[PDB]
């Protein structure tokens, strides 16, 4: 609460005798005016600490700067009375309900568990997509990975597949007593414009009755905006992990974590190592993935979802290196696709769930999907060839057979892949892919199995 | 124990005086719960300590305590069948102590007293002692645990406990000049466990694994490495690896390894299929896997963590085995420490130090003798593989540095399902260059002429594919043909080699051998058929040929009375045309 | 082509690369240069401060 | 002996009080604990002097660890019985055979003799491998630039003509009166087989009969690779000149010497300015061979030849780069030949010694040596640039005007260059050198007269 005030830089505050405080700490700074903002405890040493205002900066004097210790580490009050809440950054009531109850004030970072309990995430799931369900499906705690184009239709796609998205574990043989539905959203240096798109997915259909929200704009303040996500991040946890829930952390332009971070670093002389960035980041960013998978007993699990752009597309950068090393998959958006009118513009090969492939087939998700899943995989990509080759020789320039597989790549990204607001069931979308396949008479298919085949076909 | 107060709080890294002339690179186990720290650049009362443990809520002038004492390994048997992670914590003593979660500051013995074991006084109060020398054994799991002492001890014993239920931290003996000794003991991993001479690479190691050391081996104790993307089943080599491997003992430090992918491994590894104890191999196994997002030092610790401790058993005339999948991104680690310190990723964005700790973590490889003065096993894999299928970077063009086998593993050859589909063209191993003589020596004199002589294949194969990989079997002579024909056999048949099925799974090399054989000898007459008369999509279509396909899913007992008629089977089989 | 495109083409880009990236990462040249000298001054002056 | 320790750094560390001590002396420090390293005596200044730390930067502390100065700059002993002897690191006979006591204490840093007490080579380095003393080769006084590769056929190479080289002076001038080919040797960051390897090459010649060997352990001092270095040069200074003996030393793989030697500045804030490496790299490349020549009628004759791999297998690096203008000459071995068979695998795109002029061609050798000199090298040249454009629009699209410079690269290739350890004189050599141009008409070539053309057609 002291004063004397030495050394400011933007949100920045020096204050001396910080014995008292601890690096990991906030607490409210008041200049002269008493006007209530806010700082990290950062650097308290003997002479000085370090602070770091919540706000901009404007609001700082020299004579009075008194503080209010607030707590050396803050947390957001968790509890399963957020089925709907809304809050920004920080996280803060902005939906107009009352102070969300506290349960337990937990770090917003509480590390990793044990990792001898974790397990191999493989609880089939849907999302109301086929492409994105049979080629490629997504299994209970599995982080997934999403490439996306800094300025595609990506900030759509992304809630739009959201609520699409169901648990079924009723194929696998079970009900929804233990296996609960909780959507958890949270982006950050959001246009005012889309700050608004958001908001609208989720008055649509029963989506915000159900879910909590999170983002901090970019034009806010750069502080609450990096642990913006570890948050309803660490929160996520009391839900799936400590009642046995099933929640679905997903990310949203990583872009913020790094420009946030860059300040960090710039700031507390971090000095970047490569790509002008923090020398620690693929530690202080591996701690993401993390709160993702599973633990010996518990059949709760929450699935974790990361979603980002490059700054030129460029998988060179940290913003795709970083994740093409932990995340266990690949799924990134193409201009191409896009450009013809696919939607979602969502190429083949270049995106799938890692493990996502032993989760899927018998017991999991149709029986049969197990073949199914690597066939449309290795016969679709197979027309992509006759797909630019027509400048060579023609239409029916080319033969019978291999020809065929062409009419099916088109057939296939304009009807298959472009699915837009769509939602198709778990089995809905995977029927799709046979009635594709009709297209080479049944013995054309090296993929799958006679016995699957001649059957579903 | 160096005890002290803190000074300044910088996040991460931290500053306490009080504590003058303590070693650098300690314990350092500074906040008030004892937290997890490094000694490093002093400066006059006081020095630099590096947190890497949540720096969250740390005052300054905390219980800044450390022993300044270099951050070493707890030596002593046990360890097998024992569970560690990243620097050397039982990660399963902590699953029962924190229950879920994870406790930070925590800590508990690599092995808690609790363990009574039941040593042998096989020695004398009163005897010689040699720098490390004989001391007990321990009956543990499957095998005798020897347990010897450690260094620097010259002169004379005193007092022997004789046998009994004992634990490690019973002081079995004691020395006529003080101290005493236990089961246990506690060395730094910066340093490896000289145990007299390195001798001459001749003994060959059979792997076990088919392509792996009939092609490429490594006497034992060699130094090897590999690419692969991420993950791709790529646990598959280095988990058979050991089954089958000619090593008792098995390590294994999975390094800064992916979340969950840094687990599928742990549950799937407890199912050993041990040949020669017939069950659980757990018995010889040592595990450490460390996930990626674990401490700062933690991943960067893991490596050093099997190889450090390789040497304890190794020293004792025992063949270890170490490996760690996912070790390429281990580096990571060493960034992000070498980072935040006045360093500029040099070669390749990345530490300056290479021929650093890499190369000498190899040096603590080949025929070491003993403290005793035995052989002892201690082959290094480098599970180095880029999860972006790298050729030039820094983790691999580093490593082919220094190395002495390099297997190759190639994505397409794999692509196409093929197991194993280990890339050749792009695989070496130096090794066999003084292997060879020992090769027929005990082997077969005529082994080696053998496979050096198949070899031609790639040889004949890789400038013959190349233009013929499109045209195909069309302006070709005859003999064209014939010479890829025999390389699908032996890349169907001989080179593939499923590790997965039980059948060809497990080899010896006096069974390879006989496959490799089996092609050859029908091979120097099927080219004479072709060149006196005989049909070339004629040969093609014999039985007899086929029964070599199967050569090496014959059983190693059979593959003899299999080779009998087999064999023969051709000479008769041919004379048709 | 295939030929020329394999010894000029596919290697006249590959080249390319090289040559870029060795400039690309070094590049980072300021980045310690700068930032070394960086850190003399901010401690200098909170290293002149505690002895003065 | 002083106790000035009030600074630590991984390298060197303040150090008072000890301002009255030689400068760059050789300094003694125990751990306290007993254990003592040794180091430079650099920044002697009365603000502080630093010291150089060995290795394993830690054990040292601010109580105990104090300096003993023994000699004011580098210097040891060398006495005969060096003679197949081994001392690695920093020159101490660690083997097993006890550490004779050197007749003779010198200083082993040193300086280049006069350059003008420096003669001209004369004599030539006969050795049964025609490829070397046919384009290139030695007076026994001339470094020339080695370049291999990682795993590269660096050993066999360097090996082949290791002892199945020989002296010539019947052609030459001089006769068989005074000449020792004692040939030392230094460790530098040497490695496993690499080292295990040139063990025996000695032990079968007798080579280790005569010799010194300085070993690095690749492992022990990272310094000491900066030691042996100017100590193993000295060396060959006391028997080369002091005895007239032509002691010829040449150190092994090199690379770790540059390796190793460059991260020195690292954390020494050297501030490097070319690749990532030292801005004044060259700067210590200086005693490097600047120690290497002839001397004017003395018989001392020392020559360092410069066998280690590069990078990966660019020269661009400044590891061969620097080593061209120093080192007299640049040749390769373009790890083609090997790869494909060729043994000696070495390639003349970079062969080209700096003092293969003076001293070869008539009188030395065979007079029209000389001749043929280039007549070879504008004719294998073209030979392959045909070779390239063959596959490039048909191996026919060609006339006389190629067919003979083609059959020109394949008669030099595995034919002239490879031979495996066959021991090639160069009478046999040059002989046949000839053999090759029956076919290329006296009208082809213009590179030598009408005369030695017809000589040995």
């Amino acid at each position: 609460e002291y004063t004397g005030i030495t050394y400011i830089s933007g949100p920045l505050l020096f204050v001396e005798n910080a014995k008292d405080l601890a690096y990991g700490a906030i607490v409210d700074i008041k200049d002269g005016t008493g006007r209530v903002r806010g700082g990290q405890v950062i650097e308290v040493s003997e002479e000085y600490a370090v602070i770091q205002v919540f706000e901009e900066t404007t609001g700082l004097d020299l004579a009075t700067t008194s503080v209010s210790l607030v707590e050396d580490v803050a947390r957001l009050g968790v509890s399963k009375e957020m089925l709907g809440r809304r809050f920004n950054g920080i996280g803060k009531p902005i939906d107009g309900l009352p102070p969300i109850t506290p349960e337990k004030r937990l770090p917003i970072t509480g590390l990793p568990l044990n990792p001898v309990a974790r397990r191999k995430p493989e609880q089939f799931i849907q999302t109301g997509i086929s492409t994105i369900d049979v080629m490629n499906t997504l299994v209970r705690g599995q982080k997934l990975p999403i490439f996306s184009g800094s300025g595609l239709p990506a900030n759509e796609i992304a809630a739009q597949i959201a609520r699409q998205a169901t648990v079924r574990p009723d194929l696998s043989g079970e009900g929804e007593k233990e296996e609960p539905f909780a959507v958890v959203f949270a982006a950050m240096g959001i246009t005012q414009r889309e700050l608004s798109y958001f908001i609208q997915e989720f008055e649509r259909t029963g989506a915000l009755s159900r879910s909590v929200l999170f983002l901090n704009k970019a034009d806010d303040p750069t502080i609450e905006r990096i642990l913006t996500p570890r948050m309803a991040l660490t929160v996520a946890e009391y839900l799936a992990f400590e009642h046995d829930y099933h929640v679905l952390v997903i990310l949203t332009d990583m872009t913020n974590y790094c420009e946030a971070l860059r300040e960090i670093g710039a700031a507390r002389e971090e000095i970047p190592g490569r790509r002008g960035y923090p020398g620690y980041m693929y530690t202080d960013l591996a701690t993401i993935y993390e709160r993702a998978g599973v633990v010996e007993g518990k059949k709760g699990s929450v699935t974790q979802i990361p979603i980002l752009s490059m700054p030129d597309d460029d998988r060179t950068h940290p913003i795709p290196d970083l994740t093409g090393y932990i995340t266990e998959g690949q799924i990134q958006l193409s201009r191409e696709l896009h450009r013809k009118g696919i939607y979602p513009p969502i190429d083949p090969l270049p995106s799938l769930s890692r493990l996502m492939n032993n989760g899927v087939g018998k017991g999991k998700t149709r029986e049969d999907h197990k073949q199914v899943s690597d066939q449309l995989y290795s016969a679709y990509a197979n027309g992509v060839d006759i797909r630019k080759l027509v400048a060579i020789i023609g239409e029916d320039a080319l033969t019978e057979n291999d020809r065929r597989y062409l009419q099916f790549a088109d057939a296939f990204e304009r009807f298959f892949i472009n699915q837009g607001q769509q939602n198709r069931s778990i089995e809905e979308s995977l029927q799709i892919a046979w009635a594709l396949l009709s297209m080479l008479p049944q013995g054309e298919l090296k993929r799958i199995s006679k016995d699957h085949i001649g059957k579903y076909y | 124990m160096i005890q002290g107060v803190i000074q300044k709080i910088a996040g991460p890294a931290v500053i306490a005086k009080g504590m003058l002339g303590a070693r650098m690179y300690d314990i350092c186990k500074v906040g008030e719960e004892g937290l997890v720290g490094e000694i490093i650049r002093l400066d006059g009362d006081t020095a630099f300590v590096q947190v890497y443990e949540d720096t969250s809520g740390l005052k300054v002038g905390e219980p800044v305590v450390s022993t300044g004492l270099p951050l070493a390994v707890e030596l002593g048997p046990g360890m097998l069948n024992g569970i560690y992670d990243g620097i050397q914590r039982p990660l399963e003593r902590i699953r029962e102590k924190t229950g879920i979660y994870i406790t930070r500051g925590v800590v508990v013995h690599a092995l808690d007293r609790e363990k009574k074991w039941a040593w042998t006084p096989m020695v004398k109060p009163g005897d010689e002692v040699r720098g490390g020398m004989v001391l007990g054994t321990v009956p543990e799991f499957g095998f005798t645990h020897k347990i010897l002492v450690p260094p620097d001890v010259r002169g004379r014993v005193k007092e022997v406990k004789p046998a009994g239920e004992y634990t490690v931290e019973e002081p079995v003996v004691v020395l006529e000049d003080g101290t005493e000794l236990k089961m246990y003991h506690t060395w730094p991993v910066r340093r490896a466990r000289p145990v007299q001479r390195k001798l001459d690479p001749n003994t060959p190691f059979l792997t076990g694994m088919r392509i792996l050391d009939v092609l490429f081996p490594v006497a034992m104790g060699g130094t090897a490495a590999i690419p692969g993307p991420f993950g791709s089943g790529k646990t598959v080599t280095q988990q058979s690896l050991a089954k089958w491997s000619n090593a008792d003992v098995v390590v294994y430090v999975g390094c800064g390894e992916r979340g969950n992918e840094m687990t599928d491994v742990l549950v799937e590894f407890p199912e050993l299929t041990d040949p020669k104890t017939g069950g659980p191999l757990m018995h010889r196994t040592v595990l450490i896997a460390n996930t990626s997002n674990m401490p700062v030092a933690a991943r960067e610790a893991s490596i050093y963590v099997g190889v450090t401790i390789a040497e304890y058993f190794r020293d004792q005339g025992f063949s270890v085995a170490l490996m760690a999948d996912s070790t390429s991104r281990w580096a990571e680690a060493l960034r992000e420490i070498s980072s935040r310190l006045e360093e500029m990723p040099a070669e390749e964005g990345y530490p300056p130090y290479l021929a650093a700790r890499l190369a000498a973590f190899y040096e603590r490889a080949g025929k070491v003798i003993t403290l005793g003065g035995e052989e002892g096993a201690v082959t290094i894999v480098g599970a180095v593989s880029p999860p972006g299928g790298d050729m030039s970077e820094p983790v691999t063009q580093s490593t082919l540095r220094i190395v002495g086998a390099f297997w190759r593993l190639d994505a397409s050859l794999a692509f196409r399902r093929h197991f194993p589909a280990i890339n050749w063209n792009g695989s070496y191993s130096l090794f066999t260059s003084a292997l060879d003589p020992w090769y027929r020596e005990n082997v077969a004199e005529d082994y080696p002429e053998l496979r050096d002589a198949i070899s031609e294949l790639l040889q004949r194969e890789a400038g013959l594919q190349e233009i013929v990989q499109l045209v195909g079997p069309d302006a070709l002579q005859d003999a064209e043909r014939l010479v890829i024909e025999v390389g699908r056999i032996i890349r169907e048949d001989f080179l593939q080699q499923n590790a997965y099925h039980e059948v060809d799974a497990y080899c010896s090399m006096k069974k390879a051998y006989g496959i490799m054989k089996m092609i050859l000898a029908f091979y120097k007459e099927a080219e004479a058929a072709i060149k006196r008369g005989v049909s070339i999509d004629e040969i093609l279509q014999l039985p007899v040929l086929e029964r070599i396909g199967r050569a090496r899913y014959v059983s190693e007992e059979e593959f003899p009375a299999y080779f009998e008629e087999a064999m023969k089977e051709i000479q008769g089989a041919f004379k048709a045309l | 082509r295939v030929n020329a495109l394999e010894q000029v083409v596919i290697p006249g880009i590959r080249a390319q690369i090289r040559f870029i990236q060795q400039v690309l990462e070094q590049r980072e040249r300021e980045d310690t240069f700068r930032l070394k000298r960086i850190k003399g001054k901010i401690e200098a002056r909170e290293a002149e401060e505690e002895g003065g």
